[PDB]
């Protein structure tokens, strides 16, 4: 019954966003709640943010 | 009758057929988003019974 | 009591092309940290800079492809061009051209010379040509802006992007990489409660340190007008 098939391949770049599940190797899973501006993050004596 | 892969689609403007080639298939490299036609296809119908 | 001593830009210690130390002095008690964190939060978010926003590589249609003779995928070339540091004088958009043939690294020193454009790290590798008959040719659109504008914000804003083969790059426009500040005691003539504020500043080399301090203080002073008036 099939006369022809056209297969399209889409490449989607998925950036990380609130709701994406992130995890460590020690069973510490979690979901991103906020994406915080860099000047809002905690930072050490040298100004390097976390 | 046979369904037809075509760029000639009813009730669809020339803007939505902008990234389809003369065969009704999307170009490679085309940045598409949700709802964009990738392969244009029409199915023959009949007895619309207005 | 009702009059404060006001700071002045005392010293710029340019440690590197991309690292500086600005001293503001003298500061009253408590104003070191007030000004330090306000200036850090503005320097870290609000500075303007030029970023690569679009690339047209000559034979490529999308970034999930490979050029023949080039060792890197087009996506990796675009990631290398995302980190290209340019300062554009007297324009808000320029198109640089890179043509390069033969075996070797294609670096930022190989971008053709525009008069109003300065590449601050010419040793910045963009790709590697691994074939003597290989050649790369691209049109890199550098644009001035502010903050972080991903290409997703920019695809379907119309932009008349009829060409398939024009690849959008996410634009991180901020020239400032790191701000630290430290409040030391000043050595002023009579007083002992006066501070000085040292702002250590890592940039990509494309903004003057004093110019960025002036710009951040101007942004503060323009945001304070709504409170100075307060109607």
């Amino acid at each position: 019954g099939v006369l022809k098939i056209v297969k399209v391949y889409l490449a989607v770049k998925r950036r990380i966003q609130p709701g994406d599940k992130m995890a460590g190797r020690h069973g510490n899973k979690g979901v991103i709640s906020k994406i915080n501006p860099i000047e809002d993050m905690p930072y050490d004596e040298n100004g390097t943010p976390v | 009758g046979p369904e037809e892969i075509t760029a000639d689609i009813p009730n669809v403007g020339e803007a939505a057929l902008s990234k389809l080639d003369e065969s009704g298939i999307v170009y490679i490299g085309a940045e598409v988003t949700g709802g964009d036609i990738l392969v244009g296809k029409v199915t023959p119908k009949g007895e619309t019974q207005l | 009591v009702t009059e404060f001593l006001k700071p002045r830009l005392v010293d710029i210690e340019q440690v590197s092309s991309t690292h500086a130390k600005v001293t503001l002095e003298p500061l009253e008690r408590g104003f070191g940290h007030t000004l330090g964190n306000a200036l850090r939060r503005i320097l870290l978010s609000s500075m303007p800079g030029c970023a690569v926003t679009e690339v047209e590589i000559d034979g490529v249609l999308h970034e999930y492809s490979t050029k023949e003779g080039v060792q890197e995928d087009i996506l990796e070339i675009l990631l290398n061009l995302k980190g290209l540091a340019v300062r554009v004088q007297g324009k808000d958009e320029v198109i640089l051209t890179l043509n390069k043939s033969g075996i070797g690294p294609v670096t930022a020193a190989d971008i053709t010379h525009d008069g109003d454009v300065e590449i601050v790290k010419p040793q910045h590798v963009i790709c590697h040509l691994t074939d003597e008959n290989a050649s790369i040719s691209m049109r890199i659109k550098v644009q001035r802006g502010r903050g972080y504008v991903p290409a997703s914000t920019r695809i379907h804003s119309e932009e008349d992007e009829r060409p398939i083969g024009r690849l959008l790059v996410d634009a991180c426009y901020s020239p400032v990489e790191r701000i630290a500040y430290n409040v030391e005691a000043a050595r002023v003539e009579q007083r002992t409660d006066l501070d000085k504020l040292v702002i250590e500043m890592e940039t990509n080399g494309t903004i003057d340190p004093e110019e960025a301090i002036r710009r951040a203080a101007t942004i503060l002073a323009e945001q304070l007008e709504a409170f100075v008036d307060l109607r």
